[PDB]
RNA sequence: CAGACACCAUGGUGCACCUGACUCCUGAGG
RNA sequence: AAAAAUAACAAUACAGGACUCUUUCGAGGCCCUGUAAUUGGAAUGAGUCCACUUUAAAUCCUUUAACGAGGAUCCAUUGGAGGGCAAGUCUGGUCGCAGCAGCCGCGGUAAUUCCAGCUCCAAUAGCGUAUAUUAAAGUUGCUGCAGUUAAAAAGCUCGUA
């Protein structure tokens, strides 16, 4: 049908100081790669842009008053935007960290069974809570505002609770075929 | 090890002033528009969050009369990241020296950049009022303003000027010869510093004009000379 | 320079000039005033309070400022014989 | 020029040997490696020691 | 400057930068197809050819080595031209008839290092990749 | 200003080189 | 084009810093990052697989009894590290040879450019290469070019479109 990348590639591709700064998100927030980075600053400058263009428009006019609305709407929806700014020339003064924060990872660290944005990103990916009574697997998500409330551990990892799956019976055979010697 | 030190020696009025605290920032200077021949008095108000930057170590030369001969020139910008900054050439025989002297040229030859906004009036200056273009040999870089995010979007040696001027929103083009880099710098020096030479209609409204501290401080700064 | 009802931005204001309206901007050279004394009049001898006139760079290169000095200092008093 | 006749090829390589160091320990994975990098330069040994200085500079 | 700005001289701006477009070299060449009509590449990408011979380059001044190419007959365009051969003792591996991918070098159109009429690399040898042959990941099967 | 004023050609090459932190450390006393 | 695995967490052995004690040295101290020695639970599908599901009938997915991680492994790559250009004032080998080299230039014996090894860098299930076209390019200049001398005012005037 149609598809599209999801982020982008700078016009400079060497350039030391920006690839620090691109690690030390990495490092801060657990992601996998430069492309994790990306993904993100495609969104953000994209939503830069909505915003500059709405704030170019003439006032009382329907397509500003109802983008706007909708654009403020979805930002605060995630929780990364507050709605006691709430207008055009705050949403550009947004930067890539603060979508990051919001994510499924940072909040399965912040609370819950992670102890690091090491550990937290692979309990998501192995399937180790629910977000409701939903599993899911996708730590790069971003969560919406009443979705914080209701991670916790899943049915479908045994510790927690739940039907015993290989890995705790494996646990169980180190104490019945590793200390059972058989 | 080592250490510093300092020491502060008049030849002029506004150096007793500085020292006897009757002037207290670089700001009132800039204003009544005299100049400043002691490095003291840009290090008495400020000495600290001065970053030194060498933009380039680059050797020249010229042939003496007897083989070649070589120096080292160095360009050094200096600048807080408050709305202040010099630039500064020194050439000398060594590295070193060239740098060393130059630091001295940058601090003496500091001055206020203008800080304004895209469209914006609440929320401090990201940028600056107005679009303004410095050449230099035929060089010629025009600096406008940007809005919010978006970043300096310049190259390396113009971005690290606008960063340490209190811009930290921009939008460059440049045109004319890109080899020379002594030359774009200078060319950047010139357009930052040519924010306040504009008048906009938010700086109409006029003033009574200074009676000089010359006058004021007269009986003052009879210490052994007036 | 303000921004928004009349917060203030700027570094500083910087002097203006009336005889030719330009702004002193930032550092520059050849650039200061004139304080011309007052005399108190009829009994003489010097009282204040200074009138001072600013004057820029740019009419001091183009060779203006003597005559500029007197219509700004005739305009609004007083120096005798006028 | 032009030419036409081929003399030595091969010189260097037919007196230079390869060599192998195996493993004491895998040479790292994706999201682990960088991970790695980030933590190994910044959070250890928070750095307070030297400067100027290369991650293979003998200078 | 230099040029007309009324308000009907819309034709003639349209047509004076057209009629300048042509002068410039980049441009001419390419749009004449002369690209396509003197050299192999323009108009394709790759190309397979035969081996014709082994030469050996006594290479021109500046820098003293044997540069040494092949002589390849394209089967698709039909033009005998010389292509280096890169890598290191790699000529070894060509042998008359036994074709070779060749492409474009990195001037395009133009001569390239200290060598002229070669403008041209080897990429294949064997069509079997001359890369994989100079690694070891794959054997010469010719 | 205002005395005299002529033939004469040819000839080759490389390395000029780039960063900041004051001790002989005193060493009876210290 | 989309998701983003190939391990995560303690312990100890160390290298480290806020805190405390001590004049300091030194020691204790929490958070850990790496590097040993191996572990300890604790986890998961890549494979494997009854069953339920899919579907025209099937396949695969999404669902799951019973299995599947202590390590040089269930074991990631492709280019670069003289300059532009991120990363070797590398070690051995060669010595204007073989090669390198878009371009600038290296190599003629103490090669930081080669050829291998080692280490490091960049991007990372992708990366290299060739080529067309686009951007950068105000090097086609409408917005927005240049023409004294750098490439460029017709010998001059009349003059219709």
């Amino acid at each position: 049908w149609v598809c599209r990348k999801t982020y982008v590639t700078p016009r400079r591709p060497f350039e030391k100081s920006r690839l620090d700064q691109e690690l030390k998100l990495i490092g801060e927030y657990g992601l996998r790669n430069k492309r994790e980075v990306w993904r993100v600053k495609f969104t953000l400058a994209k939503i830069r842009k909505a915003a500059r263009e709405l704030l170019t428009l003439d006032e009382k006019d329907p397509r500003r008053l109802f983008e706007g609305n909708a654009l403020l709407r979805r930002l605060v929806r995630i929780g990364v935007l507050d709605e006691g700014k709430m207008k055009l020339d705050y949403i550009l003064g947004l930067k890539i960290e603060d979508f990051l924060e919001r994510r499924l990872q940072t909040q399965v660290f912040k609370l819950g069974l992670a102890k690091s944005i090491h550990h937290a990103r692979v309990l998501i990916r192995q399937r180790h809570i629910r977000v409701r009574k939903q599993v899911v697997n996708i730590p790069s998500f971003i969560v919406r505002l009443d979705s914080q409330k209701h991670i916790d551990f899943s049915l479908r990892s045994p510790y927690g609770g739940g039907r015993p799956g290989r890995v705790k019976r494996k646990n169980a055979k180190k104490g019945q075929g590793g200390a059972g010697a058989g | 090890g080592k250490a510093g030190d300092k020491e502060w020696l008049p030849v002029t009025k506004l150096g007793r002033l500085v020292k006897d605290m009757k002037i207290k920032s670089l700001e009132e200077i800039y204003l009544f528009s005299l100049p400043i021949k002691e490095s003291e008095i840009i290090d008495f108000f400020l000495g600290a969050a001065l970053k030194d930057k060498v933009l380039k170590i680059m050797p020249v030369q010229k042939q003496t009369q007897a083989g070649q001969r070589t120096r080292f020139k160095a360009f050094v910008a200096i600048g807080d990241y408050n709305g202040h900054v010099g630039l500064g050439m020194k050439c000398s025989k060594e590295v070193a020296t060239a740098i060393r002297g130059a630091i001295i040229l940058a601090k003496l030859s500091i001055v206020p950049v203008r800080r304004g906004y895209w469209g914006n009036k609440i929320g401090k200056p990201h940028t600056v009022r107005c679009k303004v273009t410095g050449r230099c040999g035929s060089v010629l870089v025009r600096l406008i303003p940007a809005p919010r995010g978006t970043g300096i979007i310049s190259a390396p040696v113009p971005k690290k000027l606008l960063l340490m001027a209190g811009i930290d929103d921009c939008y460059t083009s440049a045109g004319g010869c890109t080899a020379t880099l002594g030359n774009f710098a200078k060319a950047t020096f010139d357009a930052i510093s040519k924010t306040y030479s504009y008048l906009t209609p938010d700086l109409w409204k006029e003033t009574v004009f200074t009676k000089s501290p010359y006058q004021e401080f007269t009986d003052h700064l009879v210490k052994t000379h007036t | 320079m303000q921004s928004n009802a009349g917060e203030f931005v700027d570094l500083y204001v910087p002097r203006k000039c009336s005889a030719s309206n330009r702004i002193i901007g930032a550092k520059d050279h050849a650039s200061i005033p004139m304080n011309v004394a007052e005399v108190d009049k009829v009994t003489g001898r010097f009282n204040g309070q200074s009138k001072t006139y600013a004057i820029c760079g740019a009419i001091r290169r183009m060779g203006e400022s003597d005559d500029s000095i007197l219509r700004l200092a005739k305009s609004h008093g007083i120096v005798s014989q006028n | 020029k032009v030419h036409g006749s081929l003399a030595r090829v091969g010189k260097v390589r037919g007196q230079t040997l390869k060599v192998a160091k195996q493993e004491k320990k895998k040479k790292r994975t994706g999201r682990a490696k960088r991970r790695m990098q980030y933590n190994r330069r910044f959070v250890n040994v928070v750095p307070t020691f030297g400067k100027k200085k290369g991650p293979n500079a003998n200078s | 400057m230099g040029k007309c700005r009324g308000l009907r001289t819309a034709r003639k701006l349209r047509s004076h930068r057209r009629d300048q477009k042509w002068h410039d070299k980049q441009y001419k060449k390419a749009h004449l197809g002369t690209a396509l009509k003197a050299n192999p590449f323009g108009g394709a990408s790759h190309a397979k050819g035969i081996v014709l011979e082994k030469v050996g380059v006594e290479a021109k001044q500046p820098n003293s080595a044997i540069r040494k190419c092949v002589r390849v007959q394209l089967i698709k365009n039909g033009k005998k031209i010389t292509a280096f051969v890169p890598n290191d003792g790699c000529l070894n591996f060509i042998e008359e008839n036994d074709e070779v991918l060749v492409a474009g070098f990195g001037r395009k159109g133009h001569a390239v290092g200290d060598i002229p009429g070669v403008r041209f690399k080897v990429v294949k040898v064997a069509n079997v990749s001359l890369l994989a042959l100079y690694k070891g990941k794959k054997e010469r099967p010719r």
